[PDB]
């Protein structure tokens, strides 16, 4: 897009002219405060590495999982509190 | 009766697109470029971080009013914790996503083209590493979220209309 | 019967519809209505005797309009008053 | 400018295109090559805008056509009449309504089909049938054979002027093609003549016939002792004796004094307690009413006296910032295809069938029409299924305006254009629309399924467990059980006995109508409805504005209407055309049109219909079951087709062996279409090649030469045979539970 | 999104301006161009067509309204005191003046420990002569800063300097010409009501929110007819 | 894209507001009273929000009818100018 007339193509505005815009991107740098900044980076910023985060992600959710599954009150599950009636006999007296 | 609201996408006829209210429009385009995600030139992890405390945050409700602890006299912590594995999940889901994406040496893929054809610097959310700072900050930033929301909801009392 | 309510209204109604169409406060056959409600001028091939362009059709259109809103007129009176 | 313009003797009436059986086309009178000729003679014989180029033709063609159609609708009644009038037991019905079952049909004896002749009462042995004619009979005042008989020559006599007409108009004097395309005149004359005036001469009939007769019936006078309907026309007396307001004459009418006529022209709502039907006068009033306003709306358009509006200014006027050249460009298309009117008319038509059926469930105008449950759910569900395929044929029809008759120089920045040019954004949104619904309420279904399935009953979508309550349908029947006090106030009683407000009618120990409570199932199974209804709609309108080109096939247009594919490139082309679409659009029709009238029965059965006894007790035909066992799917499949369908399969030895006959028939025929649904036709080619030389082989192969069906036409044979299946199947389940429980 | 680089365009000023009949406006006097704030071109007298009387118009337009501004602010403020519960002398406006007559005097909320001042002719003799220095000041210079505008002196006048910005500076000066309209407006009210009712601005207030109907100006429409 | 698309008059309001107050407000206890009444009927409102109303209330009717036609005023008005100017008629 050359855009001085109809003229919708140019070879020099190729960016242009297969329409790569960037809608609604904003570049003004001032966004938040600077301790806020220093607090969340010094914080968060461990978990930016990513083969790292995966395999302590892996690890912390079967751990999680795991932990909760096999200390689960009875009072909660229903699974874990088993039956309390009698049970009930087969048609032809098959237990 | 020559007057007409409707127009192809920045003028050009023959790019994919219309240009509406819905699209263009004063609010609703400061709205969108006020988001954190389309803040292009701040660092990937506090954008990151401002996308997990509100994700986190709203996620903390749908788990503790219906799930099957909801009539329970755990059922917030019970949410608490499905909300924060939501979050881990979710997660693990932009690793692997940002891992298959981007390699360590491409520059960025974002447009560095404004709609008024003006020539600004790349969005680096669009790279390994942006990719990779973006998710530490979104783990950081939902489980904050959650956590700030049970504390809210049942650490504090808070009376709330349905709590 | 004839000094009635009912008859004035109607009778009312039917003139007061006749006069507008005749004279140019209403639509009709010669006198066209615009969206801008104007009232230009149309040419019809009804001849007829009266001089300023009232044809039978419009006394006709005229009279069943009157008959109508005198119709209304009176039936919303009785039942209000 | 409107004239009556015709061309004289224009066909030369002859045999000797009867003995050209492809006579239309110019490819198939060459006579057949193979066996797929005579598939395409009788595939394009009525398709006329094929075969000439012209306009005239065609629509001499559509006119003469139309004519014959109506003799055949013609025949049609004269035979109903005619039979009703001979083997029928109407007289006897007339007696005794409640007790006497309807029956207008008898077999004879050959093969052992004697146990077809049911007792259905008066001392006579039939069919049990539930068009409901005995009750319309009954409600026009009929109450002898003689004057049935009379109607059934008056039909003959119809059909045979129809028929000539049609003759005359095309072989002798054929309409010009100006004549046609007066759609001022057209819609003056159709709209005031044949709605207004024949409103009035059927008001005319019912002031003057038909109130005093049913009167006397409602009353208890025996049939056979009423008096003719001429002697109340002669004979003022009586009319007044039953009416005293006729005693004044027709001076009321002109003097405005039209509240002396208020014991015959009533505003009041519900049934008469008698019949359980409509009161006739308020019938009257109302025939009365749109009388007057067609006749009022039929003097808006401009014709040769100047007055009038010009419906090509209107179009042309109404425009706006938003669409461009707003309706410019419409008028032209709308009077020069065919096409686009028959979309238009058969949406219109199909859209009002349905609205048709949902009024006359609600407020059944017919006298002991609502305590024959036969007849209703009948009528229900026959006029559903009319406007189902009437909307599927819009669809289909303005595909081929589309395809043919479009002309983009015309269309340049009007709503057409406009629409072609965002159809991707509007496809895009309703799908996610179809999906979001299909997700948030057949996932419910689901959930409930699980939780029962679980033992966990506390976490379902019922009414005991988490409610879903219709709020706003609520709200809406609250409102308009409370009408007749507010904003209808000189109604006496709520349009509807359903709205939530109003009493039970029960004649003759069954309840004719009752108030229809709404809860956490309701709201379930219409936005079920909405699901399928916008599913429906994304498919057609995909068809529809995709049937000139996409992305895929930039030239879809040069391939026509009614193609096969484009060939296994891109991946695969199969079904690209908007026949196609049309295709799966029946389907899913089918799907919602079922779904539509198992709510309806099951709801009725559950909550309407049953048996009253002393003290005002009710029980139901199922015992209130929908509110409790509709929310889960096994609940469907358990208390309702397993249930209801016990009557069915249990017919055999009884009168109703034919129903349980046509229900194994049916499940047949829909299982047979599934071997031209799923297969493709180069097997069959080949095992034809197969069974050709074994005929071969003995020097009887046929001259003829025999090939597969084309795909097409296997896919339009699988869609027919499998909608015949389906819908027979219903038929037959329908007819033999509410017969025998009813 | 677009960068809309639109730096200077106030509606408030230029020839498309609202106007005080809206589109029923149409011929408006030619002195009336606008370039000054609050101009809705309406001098149907004809009282501005010399310059030098528009401008004195002007400033006397200016002053009369921040006068009122505050008389407004004053007159409404001890009445809703007195509803949040703190006690006054006179709780209305119209009868407030008179305090000092009475041998307790005036006091501050109601406070004896504050003014209680008993004394008459020499807080009016002060408070006139003290007052007639500060207008010497206004229109002749002062200790606070010498005369730039008449209307906007300005200098130690804005300490927060809100009036930095040009178009900020013009926006200010249309709403502060609206609310001092507003206030003109409300103070002719009050005293209108006053004059009619001999009641307070809470309590009218209070009729006119129990049976609006009932309870308006034309309840009063009889009281004022001779003989 | 034209940012000002609604192309700003702003004195439509008002134009509208007093075109549907002035025929709301004239029949015998029906119009805009009725949504008056029921913004000062709010109940228990001394705090916050009373529970909201039943469904066997007028409120709803009420507020519909206002609304709906102070919409339609509105939207014909916006019409009306904007119209004018650039033609239509
Ligand atoms: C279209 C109808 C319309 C009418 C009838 C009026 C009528 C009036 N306006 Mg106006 N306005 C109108 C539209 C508008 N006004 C205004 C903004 C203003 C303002 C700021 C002021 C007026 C004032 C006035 C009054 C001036 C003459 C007078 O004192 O009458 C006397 C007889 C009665 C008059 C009552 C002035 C006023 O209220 O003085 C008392 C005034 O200051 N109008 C706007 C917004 C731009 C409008 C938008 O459509
Ligand atoms: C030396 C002490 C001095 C003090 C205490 C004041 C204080 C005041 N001046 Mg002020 N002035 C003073 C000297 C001067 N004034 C002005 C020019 C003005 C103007 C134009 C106005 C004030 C107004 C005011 C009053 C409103 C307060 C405010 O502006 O907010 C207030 C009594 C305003 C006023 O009187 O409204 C009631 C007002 O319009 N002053 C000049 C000329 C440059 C001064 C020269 O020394
Ligand atoms: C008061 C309203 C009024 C109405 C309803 C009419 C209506 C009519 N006038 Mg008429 N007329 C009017 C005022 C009116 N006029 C006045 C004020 C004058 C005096 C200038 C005339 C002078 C006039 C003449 C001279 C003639 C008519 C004629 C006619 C009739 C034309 C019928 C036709 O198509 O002929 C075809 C029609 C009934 C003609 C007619 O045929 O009358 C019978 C005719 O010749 N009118
Ligand atoms: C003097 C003028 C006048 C008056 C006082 C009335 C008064 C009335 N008309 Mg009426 N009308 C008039 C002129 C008048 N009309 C005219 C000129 C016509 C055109 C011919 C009509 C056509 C007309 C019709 C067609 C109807 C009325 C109806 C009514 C009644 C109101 C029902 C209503 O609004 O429900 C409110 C309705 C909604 C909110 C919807 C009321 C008695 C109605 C009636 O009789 O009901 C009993 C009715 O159906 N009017
Ligand atoms: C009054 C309503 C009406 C009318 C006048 C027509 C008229 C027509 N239809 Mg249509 N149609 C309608 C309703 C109607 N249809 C409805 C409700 C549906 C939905 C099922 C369809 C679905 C439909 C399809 C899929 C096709 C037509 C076709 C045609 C054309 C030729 C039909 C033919 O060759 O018969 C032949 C009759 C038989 C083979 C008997 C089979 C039973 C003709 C213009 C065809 C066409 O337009 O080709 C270009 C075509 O392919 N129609
Ligand atoms: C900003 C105004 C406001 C606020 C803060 C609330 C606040 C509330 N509403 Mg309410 N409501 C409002 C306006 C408002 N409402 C209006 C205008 C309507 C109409 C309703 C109709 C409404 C209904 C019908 C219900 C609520 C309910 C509720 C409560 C649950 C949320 C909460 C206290 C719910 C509740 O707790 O009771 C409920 O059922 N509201
Ligand atoms: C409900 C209220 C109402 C209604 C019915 C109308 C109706 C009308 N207005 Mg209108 N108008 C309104 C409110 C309304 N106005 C208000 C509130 C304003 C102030 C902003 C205006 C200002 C206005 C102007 C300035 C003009 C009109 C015009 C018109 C006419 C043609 C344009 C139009 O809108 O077609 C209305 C369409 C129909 C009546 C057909 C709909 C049938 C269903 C029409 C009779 C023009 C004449 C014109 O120049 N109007
Ligand atoms: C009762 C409702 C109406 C029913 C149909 C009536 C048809 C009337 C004639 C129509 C054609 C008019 C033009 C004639 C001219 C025409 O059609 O073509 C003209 C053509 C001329 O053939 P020729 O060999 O006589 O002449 C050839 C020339 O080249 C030299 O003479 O054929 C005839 O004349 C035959 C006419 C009767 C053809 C139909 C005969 C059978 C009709 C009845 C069938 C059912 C009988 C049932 C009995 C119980
Ligand atoms: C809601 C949208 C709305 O206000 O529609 C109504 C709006 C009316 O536009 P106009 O006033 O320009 O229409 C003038 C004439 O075309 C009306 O016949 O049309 C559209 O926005 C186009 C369809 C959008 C459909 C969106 C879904
Ligand atoms: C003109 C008027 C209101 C006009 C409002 C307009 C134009 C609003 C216009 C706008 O909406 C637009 C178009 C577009 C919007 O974007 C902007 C605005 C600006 C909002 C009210 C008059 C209102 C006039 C009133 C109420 C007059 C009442 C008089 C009374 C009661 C007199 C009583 C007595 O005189 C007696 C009888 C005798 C003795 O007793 C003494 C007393 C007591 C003094
Ligand atoms: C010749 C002459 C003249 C005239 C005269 C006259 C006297 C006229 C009149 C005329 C008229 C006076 C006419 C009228 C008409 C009317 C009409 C035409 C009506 C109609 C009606 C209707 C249509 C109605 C209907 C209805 C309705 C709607 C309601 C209901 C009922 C009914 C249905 C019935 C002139 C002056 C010129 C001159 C001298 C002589």
């Amino acid at each position: 897009k050359y855009g001085e007339k109809s003229v919708y193509f140019d070879l020099g505005e190729i960016d242009n002219t297969t329409g790569n815009w960037d809608l609604y991107g904003n570049d003004d740098p001032n966004r938040y405060n600077g301790f806020q900044n220093k607090f969340f980076e010094t914080f968060a910023g461990a978990f930016t590495k990513r083969g790292l985060l995966l395999k302590f992600l892996v690890l912390g959710g079967a751990t999680t999982i795991g932990y909760l599954g096999s200390t689960s009150s009875p009072d909660l599950l229903a699974i874990k509190n088993g039956p309390k009636q009698v049970p009930v006999m087969g048609p032809r007296g098959r237990k | 009766e020559k007057y007409q609201v409707i127009e192809p996408l920045n003028g050009d006829p023959f790019i994919g697109g219309f240009e509406t209210p819905v699209t263009s429009s004063p609010l609703i385009a400061w709205y969108l470029s006020n988001l954190p995600a389309y803040r292009t030139a701040v660092a990937p992890l506090l954008r990151g971080v401002e996308i997990g405390l509100a994700h986190g945050y709203l996620l903390v409700g749908p788990f503790v009013l219906t799930g099957p602890l909801r009539n329970s006299a755990v059922r917030g912590e019970a949410g608490s914790l499905a909300a924060a594995g939501l979050v881990t999940i979710l997660t693990m889901c932009l690793t692997i996503y940002g891992i298959a994406s981007f390699k360590e040496g491409e520059p960025s893929k974002a447009p560095s083209l404004t709609l008024t054809g003006r020539q600004k610097d790349a969005d680096k959310l669009q790279t390994a590493e942006g990719w990779a700072s973006f998710t530490g900050g979104w783990f950081f930033g939902g489980l904050s979220g959650v956590a700030w929301a049970y504390i809210l909801l049942y650490v504090l009392n808070l009376p709330y209309p349905v709590k | 019967y004839i000094g009635s309510s009912t008859n004035l209204i109607m009778v009312a109604s039917t003139t007061l519809m006749l006069f507008a169409g005749r004279f140019g406060l209403a639509p009709s056959a010669n006198r066209k209505s615009t969206a801008g409600l104007k009232l230009v001028d149309r040419d019809s091939g009804l001849q007829t005797g009266d001089p300023a362009g009232f044809t039978a059709t419009d006394t006709l259109a005229c009279g069943a309009l009157g008959h109508v809103i005198g119709v209304g007129i009176v039936l919303g009176l009785k039942a209000t008053a | 400018e409107v004239k009556i313009m015709v061309e004289k003797d224009p066909v030369k009436t002859s045999f000797e295109k009867w003995a050209k059986p492809g006579h239309f086309s110019r490819t198939l009178a060459k006579g057949p090559n193979t066996t797929t000729w005579i598939w395409n003679l009788h595939a394009d014989a009525h398709d006329f805008d094929s075969h000439t180029n012209d306009l005239e033709e065609i629509s001499r063609k559509v006119f003469s056509a139309h004519f014959g159609q109506l003799a055949v609708i013609f025949i049609w009644l004269s035979g109903m009449y005619f039979h009703g009038a001979r083997f029928s037991n109407y007289e006897a019905w007339l007696s005794d309504p409640t007790h006497i079952k309807p029956s207008a049909q008898v077999v004879w004896p050959i093969v052992g089909q004697k146990i077809l002749n049911g007792d259905v009462g008066g001392g006579f042995q039939g069919i049990q049938i539930t068009s409901g004619f005995f009750q319309l009979w009954r409600a026009s005042g009929i109450t002898s054979e003689l004057q049935l008989y009379t109607t059934a020559i008056g039909g003959l006599i119809f059909a045979a002027l129809m028929l000539f007409a049609g003759w005359f108009h095309y072989h002798k004097a054929a309409p010009k093609l100006a004549w046609f395309q007066n759609v001022e005149s057209m819609l003056n004359h159709h709209l005031a003549g044949l709605l207004g005036l024949g409103s009035l001469a059927w008001a005319g009939h019912q002031v003057h016939v038909s109130l005093p007769i049913n009167r006397l019936l409602d009353a208890g006078v025996d049939p056979k002792e009423i008096p003719l309907p001429h002697e109340f026309i002669l004979n003022r007396d009586l009319l007044a004796q039953l009416y005293p307001s006729f005693s004044k004459g027709l001076t009321p009418f002109f003097t405005l004094n039209w509240s002396e006529y208020s014991d015959f022209l009533t505003f009041r709502g519900g049934l008469n307690p008698v019949t359980g039907g409509l009161w006739l006068t308020d019938t009257a009033h109302h025939h009365l009413a749109i009388a007057v306003l067609f006749l009022v709306a039929g003097h808006m358009y401009r014709t040769n006296f100047g007055i009038g509006h010009s419906m090509k200014e209107i179009l042309e006027a109404h425009k706006g910032p938003f669409t461009g050249e707003g309706h410019k460009g419409l008028y032209e298309i709308l009077t020069t295809s065919w096409h686009a009117q028959l979309a238009i008319n058969l949406a219109m038509l199909g859209s009002l069938t349905i609205i048709v059926a949902h009024h006359m469930y609600a407020m059944p105008p017919y006298p002991y029409l609502a305590t024959d449950y036969a007849t209703q759910l009948s009528l229900f569900t026959h006029h559903m299924w009319i406007g189902g395929f009437l909307v599927v044929g819009a669809a289909a029809h303005a595909a081929i305006f589309m395809v043919r008759d479009y002309d983009p120089t015309t269309q340049y920045n009007n709503l057409l254009d406009r629409v072609l040019r965002h159809r991707d954004a509007i496809i895009s949104h309703l799908n996610w629309v179809c999906i979001f619904l299909g997700f948030h309420s057949f996932g419910l279904y689901i959930h409930n399924d699980t939780m029962s399935a679980l033992g966990r009953p506390q976490d379902m979508f019922s009414d005991t467990a988490i409610q879903l309550q219709p709020v706003f349908a609520q709200w809406i029947q609250n409102t308009h059980a409370l009408a007749p006090s507010l904003t209808a106030p000189n109604a006496t009683a709520s349009t509807s006995l359903t709205w939530g407000g109003g009493d039970l009618v029960a004649v003759g120990g069954k309840v004719a109508l009752l108030p229809i409570p709404l809860g956490t199932a309701d709201f379930l199974v219409h936005h079920i409805h909405a699901f399928t209804i916008h599913v429906t709609v994304l498919i057609l309108l995909k068809g529809v504005l995709f049937a000139r080109s996409s992305r895929l096939i930039p030239d879809k247009a040069n391939l026509g209407f009614r193609f096969p594919c484009d060939g296994p490139g891109r991946g695969g082309t199969c079904q690209v055309s908007a026949w196609d679409h049309v295709f799966l659009g029946l389907f899913w029709m089918y799907n919602a049109i079922s779904v539509v009238i198992f709510h309806f029965s099951w709801k009725m059965q559950s909550d309407v219909w049953g048996s009253i006894s002393d003290q005002g007790v009710v029980t139901h035909i199922t015992g209130g079951n929908f509110a409790q066992s509709s929310i889960t799917i096994n609940g469907w499949l358990r208390d309702f087709l397993w249930a209801q369908a016990s009557q069915v399969i249990q017919s055999y030895g009884s009168s109703l062996s034919a129903y349980g006959l046509l229900f194994l028939g049916a499940h047949f025929v829909w299982a047979f279409s599934l071997m031209f649904l799923f297969s493709g036709r180069g097997y069959w080619q080949e095992l034809i090649e197969s069974i050709v030389w074994a005929h071969n082989k003995l020097k009887v192969a046929p001259a003829i030469q025999p090939r597969a069906l084309s795909i097409v036409q296997g896919r339009a044979v699988g869609v027919a045979h499998y909608l015949l299946g389906g819908i027979a199947t219903t038929w037959a389940f329908f007819l033999a539970r509410i017969i025998s429980v009813g | 999104r677009r960068t809309v680089k639109s730096t200077s365009d106030s509606i408030w000023y230029g020839a498309d301006r609202p106007k005080y009949l809206g589109p029923f406006s149409g011929e408006t006097p030619s002195y009336l161009t606008g370039e000054f704030a609050g101009d809705y071109g309406w001098d149907t007298a004809g009282l501005s067509s010399d310059p030098e009387t528009f401008a004195r118009n002007r400033e006397l337009e200016v002053i009369h309204a921040r006068w009122a501004m505050l008389g407004a602010l004053g007159c409404l403020t001890p009445e809703l005191l007195a509803k949040s519960g703190v006690k006054f002398g006179e709780a209305v406006w119209f009868k407030a003046g008179a305090q000092i007559f009475s041998e307790g005097g005036l006091d501050y909320l109601g406070n004896p420990s504050l003014v209680h001042a008993q004394s008459i002719l020499a807080i009016w003799a002060s408070q006139v002569v003290l007052m007639g220095a500060v207008e010497g000041y206004r229109v002749a210079g002062g200790p606070l800063g010498e005369i730039t505008d008449p209307i906007y002196p300005g200098g130690s006048f804005d300490p927060l300097g809100l009036a930095d910005d040009p178009d900020t500076f013009a926006e200010l000066k249309v709403k502060e010409i609206k609310n001092g309209r507003l206030a003109m407006f409300s103070m002719f009210g009050f005293f209108v009501q006053a004059i009619v009712t001999g009641k307070g601005p809470l309590e009218n207030l209070n009729d006119h929110l129990a049976d609006p109907v009932a309870n308006n100006a034309w309840a009063y429409a009889t009281n004022f007819v001779p003989g | 894209f034209n940012r000002d698309w609604l192309r700003k008059d702003l004195s439509v309001i008002g134009f509208g507001l007093i075109g549907w107050l002035a025929p709301s407000s004239l029949p015998v206890i029906n119009g805009n009273s009725l949504t008056g009444l029921f913004l000062g009927s709010i109940g228990p409102e001394l705090a916050h929000f009373p529970t909201g109303p039943a469904l066997t209330s007028p409120f709803w009717l009420w507020m519909v009818t206002w609304h709906v036609g102070l919409f339609i005023v509105l939207t014909l008005g916006q019409i009306g100018f904007k119209g004018r100017q650039d033609g239509y008629w």
